[PDB]
């Protein structure tokens, strides 16, 4: 049994917002599908549960009729629709299948949506280099930087060493950075190339990091 | 509805120690409705215990589950860093479901020194009519740590960004980006920019400098 | 002629046990979803349950007045139609009180059924009371067995409320048309002087030491009737697994009654008493230590618990029978089915509260010692006792 949600979703507020999660053969046998939010990664409330034959609802008194699950008549996936968005509405969306004693036994790998009035921004890439200041060293330490962007996922790669900083909203923008260690002995003398990959706006760049 | 409150919240135990935390319901709770979930840092909510005793598929023995009434305690015989995660306890004695308010669990190791490294503006951002200056503290424990960032020999408050990371998955240190972005203006107009990290593993502050005209 | 044969009756006594064993034996299985749609705790619909077997410490001894007095076709009458109103609205239920309302009112009728089936019984069979309690008791232990899936195909198919009317209707009427035929050995009442009174028998301390005892054998079986799900979920195990485990209960249980009535028939019945409790308070002390080993040991537990725990009902009503006459049997027995009543309000609300608040192994340590209690009060106390005199 596993479980598969929609990908990440940005929205304007006061829209609507559907969501799917799809399951294998026979999973709903004889489990409900639960729908529950996760505010920014630190806590859980619950949202709702549908059954998936008699489309039998029971919600939660904070999402009165914000929020409508219906499953698709095939108990192969079961949709979440939202409808009143506001400001709390930003978190990450769970689907589980969820026995009588409202054990989730399956989770998604959760859907993040965001309500957010600005639109989509492609992401501003930069070098992180030392310079001449100082060469010395048993090892060196280099840095891709990504700046100006929006909605939050992307992906940066190096080619172990590597540390992603979280993504922090300066202005209503998003600036991120990661860096990479690796022996002194490999820079300048082997390539070494960043890719940063925002696939909202389906932006992959490669940049190669060279002596300043 | 009922107001589950789990303590600690955020714990550091060694590796090989003996985790206990707990999970204190307003009402009482029907055994067989708390459950135990476990949410890794980047991954979903894992089911880890139902019903308060039992271990879900795939759960090593070593993670034990205890209480009743208006209190739960999710026990770890011996403290592992696959181990290192939040768990959130889950009750259902009545409508509606509440969850707890989790308890995150970090690997307690030897402190060391972090690695300072400082950063001038990329040409690419020079031309862009920007400049930020970033400092890399990597490889550092505990996560308390202090920046003060230094303009011709003067602090520094505004555009000041610090950006904690996660435990790192292999030496259980932390990391942090100090990223100071100003304008192209305040940035030509002056000439030293020094990063000073205040760690409780040296009593004298680590610092990193770089002057515009020195090279 | 087949209306005047003597096993006809048994076998009417019989079906019409397994009419009304839907209603007290269902509720195993389904007692968590109505909790879950519900939304409430689980000590509510236990108290639903517990309120249900109450009522019928009440219901019982009325209706045995009237088929003790005037014949049991009027009181199956309307006994049966008590059964039907209860069943039949039981699926438009969408709140607490209207299910604590229609499951006592359920209750109330299954309660002066069984007092009916039972009396026919014991009073068709002097000489093999024991057997015919023990077929009567079987008959309601193990007529859920067919009609569970019955009225479980219409709920898929049709839905909630006309499964619960369907089935209501259909048990009604079929007790309507067997209450036209049942009749009584005799065709007026004499008493003799084996034939104990109501206030005779409460005298003399042999009818509140069996009644201690039947108190006290009650505990766990009701307990485990009414959370067994639950506390094997407590366990851990799977629905499936968990839905063998009752009908494998059910099963031992309803098989136990004509061999337990078989052996206090062939036995002194007090001594059948004294083993049966012994082996239940042995159970229900080991019951959280082999229940803990899997899922093939718990049900075995609880096969073993139900057997045990069963064998009761038929042992009961034949004492009661065979000690304060036969004239005033159906009221006597009302008495020990409010014994069956006050063990049932521990077995419900009361247990699942005390589960609760300190887990299932406390109320299992509380079953065990009420178990125990009974078997001392059986093997010692009362075959000493020597017979009422009045
Ligand atoms: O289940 C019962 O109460 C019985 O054995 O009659």
């Amino acid at each position: 049994v596993q479980l598969q949600q929609s990908g990440p979703e940005l929205v304007k507020p006061g829209a609507s917002v559907k969501i799917s999660c799809k399951a294998s053969v026979n999973s709903f046998t004889g489990y409900f599908v639960n729908w529950v939010k996760q505010s920014h990664g630190k806590s859980l409330e619950w949202i709702g549960r549908v059954h998936p034959y008699n489309g039998n609802t029971f919600y939660n008194q904070k999402f009165k009729g914000r929020v409508t699950l219906t499953v698709d008549r095939s108990s192969t996936t079961a949709h979440m629709e939202l409808l009143s968005l506001t400001s709390e509405d930003s978190a990450v969306y769970y689907c589980g299948r969820r026995d009588d004693y409202d054990t989730m036994d399956y989770w998604g790998q959760g859907t993040s949506v965001t309500v957010s009035s600005a639109k989509t921004t492609p992401p501003s890439v930069y070098p992180l280099a030392p310079g001449c200041g100082d060469t010395t060293g048993s090892s060196v330490t280099l840095g891709c930087l990504v700046k100006g962007y929006f909605p939050e996922s992307v992906t940066v790669t190096w080619n172990s060493s590597v540390h992603t900083f979280p993504a922090l909203l300066q202005s209503g923008l998003y600036t991120m950075s990661s860096s990479v260690t690796v022996p002194s002995s490999t820079w300048p003398s082997q390539t070494v190339t960043c890719s940063v990959a925002h696939p909202a706006s389906s932006t992959t760049v490669d940049k190669k990091l060279e002596p300043s | 509805d009922i107001v589950m409150t789990q303590s600690p919240a955020i714990m550091s135990a060694s590796l090989g120690e003996r985790v206990t935390m707990t999970c204190t319901a307003s009402s009482s709770v029907t055994s067989s409705y708390l459950h135990w979930y476990q949410q890794r840092p980047g991954s979903s909510p894992k089911l880890w215990i139902y019903s308060t005793s039992n271990l879900a598929s795939g759960v090593p023995g070593r993670f034990s589950g205890r209480g009743s009434g208006t209190s739960y305690s999710l026990t770890i015989s011996s403290m592992e860093a696959e181990d290192a995660a939040t768990y959130y306890c889950h009750q259902y004695h009545r409508s509606p479901p509440t969850f707890g308010g989790g308890t995150k669990l970090e690997i307690k190791r030897a402190d060391a020194a972090p690695t300072v490294s400082i950063f001038p503006p990329s040409s690419e951002q020079l031309t862009s009519g920007g400049a930020s200056v970033v400092c890399f503290l990597n490889n550092f424990y505990p996560k308390d740590i202090n920046v003060k960032w230094k303009i011709d020999g003067s602090e520094r408050q505004n555009g000041v960004l610090n950006s904690w990371t996660d435990q790192d998955s292999k030496d259980s240190t932390y990391s942090m980006s100090s990223t100071l972005t100003l304008t192209k203006d305040e940035y030509e107009r002056h000439n030293s920019y020094t990063c000073e990290a205040t760690h409780k593993t040296s009593t004298s502050p680590i610092v990193k400098s770089f002057n515009r005209n020195e090279c | 002629g087949l209306l005047g044969n003597r096993w006809f009756y048994l076998v009417l006594a019989v079906l019409l046990m397994c009419m009304i064993s839907g209603v007290q034996y269902s509720w195993t299985l389904y007692a968590n979803p109505v909790k879950d749609n519900l939304g409430v705790s689980l000590a509510a619909v236990q108290t639903a349950f517990t309120l249900s077997q109450v009522i019928q410490a009440g219901s019982q001894p009325g209706g045995g007045y009237f088929v003790d007095k005037f014949g049991p076709r009027i009181p199956l009458m309307f006994g049966g139609a008590m059964v039907l109103a209860g069943w039949t609205f039981m699926g438009m239920v969408d709140s607490v009180p209207a299910l604590y309302a229609l499951y006592t009112l359920a209750g109330a009728g299954v309660g002066i059924v069984y007092g009916i089936a039972m009396n026919t019984a014991n009073r068709w069979f002097p000489d093999k009371r024991g057997l015919a309690s023990g077929f009567t008791a079987a008959g309601y232990g193990l007529g859920v067995l067919p009609f569970l899936p019955l009225i479980s195909s219409v709920l898929k198919v049709e839905g909630v409320g006309a499964a619960f009317m369907y089935t209501g209707l259909i048990m009604g009427i079929l007790i309507i048309l067997i209450a036209f035929v049942i009749r009584f050995p005799g065709q007026q009442i004499v008493v003799t002087d084996k034939d104990f009174n109501s206030g005779e028998m409460l005298r003399t301390p042999q009818f509140w030491v069996l009644w201690t005892a039947f108190f006290s054998v009650n505990f766990g079986g009701l307990l485990l009737v009414a959370n067994s799900v639950p506390y094997g979920r407590s366990l851990g195990l799977a629905a499936g697994v968990l839905t063998i485990g009752v009908s494998i209960q059910n099963l031992f249980n309803g098989g136990c009654r004509p061999f337990w009535g078989f052996v206090s028939d062939k036995i002194g019945r007090y001594k059948t008493m004294s083993v049966v409790f012994g082996i239940n308070a042995v159970v229900l002390a080991l019951f959280p230590t082999i229940a803990a080993l899997g899922d093939v040991a718990f049900i075995a537990m609880l096969a073993i618990a139900f057997f045990t725990w069963g064998g009761s009902y038929a042992l009961f009503p034949s004492t009661n029978s065979d000690i304060f006459g036969t004239a005033y049997s159906a009221r006597n027995y009302g008495f020990f089915w409010a014994a069956k009543a006050t063990a049932s309000i521990f077995g419900g609300g009361l247990g699942a509260a005390i589960a609760t608040n300190f887990g299932w192994n406390t109320a299992f340590l509380i079953t065990a010692i009420t178990s125990f209690i009974a078997f001392a009060l059986a093997t010692f106390v009362i075959p000493r006792m020597g017979r009422p005199v009045k």
